[PDB]
């Protein structure tokens, strides 16, 4: 498998970083019948290369899908154990996807408990055996991990919201938009102002996810955020991964809001479930970041595009970042399936599971 | 001798403060005075401020005096006369008590537009500055709630929340322990002063300081409405570098300018930067 390649010139303060273009691929120099990597790897790639799965529990459960595919049609070979075979098979497809796409705090805790898992098998197991019971751990997973984990965060977060509240949310998170329509549901009476920010501009599928339930709702950009604030109750903020430190690594647009928020006197609230915690710490967002394509910064502004030609110009550079970290003193609450644990019990719940 | 007889006579006007007071009970003084000299005239008023802080220990009458002595000065410093001098200064007297006895509606005026609807207004105890400035506020049909501290040593907060029930304006009355508690629900804190510093801090009621930290912790604005008489060249380091004279359980406690946003006065609406430039101006 060849690398993937990079494009146009990175910023200095972030060129141990890679930069990839969405336009080209690696699939171009493969083969249509995929045999070095499995057709379900290759279209999961492609899929993470495109941005088709733009999300952190949605990417980790299309893993999953793909690993419980591969597994099923996985064939242990002569004089091999499975459990060393499985998982030196299960290397070049990972490191295949992290060329496509840098992988997330879930996936690298969802491909840890799989390895644990296929190593933890018996010799004497039989082959269908091993890998129907591999299955079924990877569905109580995915079902014990992501979806039971959901509902407790929600019934944690229901008490939190009181009637006539205003919860003002940031971008696109599955968790949140499920705990504002439960608590609809249920009863409570409140509002919903609706930050983005760009290119990507997801929170957009937040704010048609709320006018469906019935949830009024209100869409600004970030860099209004200080303008909306005063009339905010309480801050509900997702999060990509909880590291030991405390610090919470999110869209690069969490921080500053977390920021802003406590210049006001706005508790901030972040849900999260214990799978998505990571062992490892981290300061700033200049460490371990992801460049995006830097083409995605262009916009047409009246006529022309200033951004058009930017390789033209050679001491121009375009940086486009997808993580960023706020520290634990901005964090006032943190929602978990466990119960509501201050931001400082991070390594509590590492130690504990 | 008579000077405190006519001094506590001519605090008879509720609305009359005890600064304005001792200025009047000097100018008389300076009328019926039958000196010859600018000397002894200098120095029998002198101690004539002397007796009336003596009577009064609150720092707006210290500030008075020696706002009166540097007038005294300046004027003297122009005719040298004593006659012609004499006179210049019981008319500039009339002219200054006449303009200085109009500044709390000046101030009302231009502090109660910073007055939002519906806002919620923090006060420590009772002022008449801060009285007049809500008067102002609802007199232009503004609908806000206000919380007012009980002020344990003397229950001024009590006596400044009758005065607005007057007023029809929802007043809450809370205690001098739970500043931090309701200092959430409050958007702005408004508070009087005795006296302003020479770097911008105030000299206020002991509940005060205390309050402007729990402001500051929480980024609430912080108004001070006092009059220009009110300014004196002190510069107090700490709690302990305050004067004896003024604390007397202490009475009084100075304020940091870094805790304060803006100051109404009658020159306008100041930065706690203005007071010094004032001072340095007036050459006091």
């Amino acid at each position: 498998v060849p690398t993937r390649k990079d494009y146009g010139s990175k910023v200095s303060l972030f060129s141990h970083l890679p930069q990839y273009s969405r336009q080209n691929s690696l699939t171009q120099f493969m083969s249509i019948p995929s045999s070095v990597i499995h057709p379900a790897m290759v279209r999961l790639g492609l899929q993470y290369s495109q941005g088709l799965v733009s999300g952190s529990n949605a990417r980790c459960i299309a893993l999953l899908r793909a690993l419980q595919q591969v597994i099923q049609d996985y064939t242990t070979p002569p004089n091999e154990e499975l459990s060393r075979d499985l998982v030196n098979k299960l290397k070049p497809y990972m490191s295949f996807l992290t060329q496509c796409r840098p992988l997330s705090a879930s996936m690298h805790n969802a491909i840890k408990f799989l390895n644990k898992e296929i190593t933890s098998v018996g010799s004497s197991k039989r082959e269908e055996e091993a890998k129907s019971e591999l299955r079924a751990a990877i569905d109580r997973y995915v079902q014990e991990k992501i979806v039971l984990a959901a509902q407790a965060i929600s019934r944690f977060a229901y008490q939190k919201i009181s009637n006539g509240d205003v919860i003002l949310v940031y971008g696109c998170s599955s968790l949140v938009s499920r705990i504002l329509q439960e608590a609809w549901t249920e009863g409570r009476r409140f509002r919903v102002v609706v930050v983005d920010s760009r290119p990507w501009l997801e929170g957009r599928h937040t704010l048609r996810s709320l006018v469906h339930a019935g949830v009024p709702a209100s869409y600004l950009l970030i860099p209004a955020a200080s303008y909306v604030l005063p009339e905010v109750s309480k801050v509900l903020l997702g999060a990509h991964a909880l590291l030991a430190n405390g610090s919470v690594m999110s869209r690069v647009g969490t921080a500053q809001l977390a920021l802003v928020a406590r210049a006001h006197n706005v508790p901030v609230l972040v849900c999260c479930e214990t799978y998505k915690f990571c062992e490892r710490v981290q300061t700033d967002a200049f460490v371990s970041n992801e460049l995006d394509d830097p083409d995605d910064l262009q916009c047409k502004r009246g006529e022309h595009v200033a951004l058009a030609n930017w390789q033209n110009h050679a001491s121009l550079r375009l940086l486009n970042l997808v993580y960023d970290v706020t520290p634990p003193e901005l964090v006032d609450l943190v929602i978990t399936e466990l119960g509501m644990i201050p931001c400082s019990s991070v390594p509590v719940v590492l130690r504990v599971k | 001798e008579l000077i405190e007889y006519f001094k506590s006579q001519m605090k008879e006007d509720p609305d009359m403060a005890s600064a304005v007071a001792a200025i009047r009970t000097l100018l008389e003084f300076l009328k019926r005075d039958k000196g010859e000299t600018i000397q002894g005239l200098r120095a029998n008023l002198t101690s004539a401020i002397e007796t009336l802080c003596g009577v009064d220990s609150s720092v707006a009458v210290s500030s008075g005096g020696e706002l009166f002595l540097r007038f005294i000065s300046l004027a003297s410093l122009e005719y040298s006369d004593y006659s012609k001098c004499k006179k210049i200064m019981i008319e500039r007297g009339e002219l200054f008590l006449r303009r200085i006895s109009l500044s709390r509606n000046k101030i009302a005026d231009l502090c109660h537009t910073f007055i939002k609807d519906g806002a919620t207004i923090l006060t420590h105890a009772y002022s008449r500055v801060v009285l007049r400035v809500l008067e102002a506020a609802v007199a232009a049909k503004k609908r806000f709630s206000v919380y007012v501290t009980e002020s344990q040593p003397d229950l001024s907060g009590k006596k400044m929340a009758k005065a607005l029930c007057h007023l029809n304006v929802p007043v809450t009355v809370v205690l001098d322990a739970a500043v931090g508690y309701i200092m959430e629900k409050a958007d702005l804190v408004i508070v009087g002063a005795e006296g302003v510093v020479e770097n911008g801090g105030i000299i206020n009621k002991i509940g005060t300081n205390q309050m402007a930290v729990c402001a500051k912790a929480q980024n609430k604005p912080f108004y001070v409405v006092a009059e220009s008489f009110k300014f004196v060249r002190l510069f107090p380091l700490n709690q302990q570098d305050v004067p004896d004279k003024f604390k007397y359980h202490p009475w009084v406690d100075y304020t940091a300018p870094s805790l304060i946003t803006l100051l109404f006065t009658d020159l306008g609406v100041l930065t706690p930067s203005a007071v010094s430039d004032e001072l340095i101006k007036l050459y006091l």
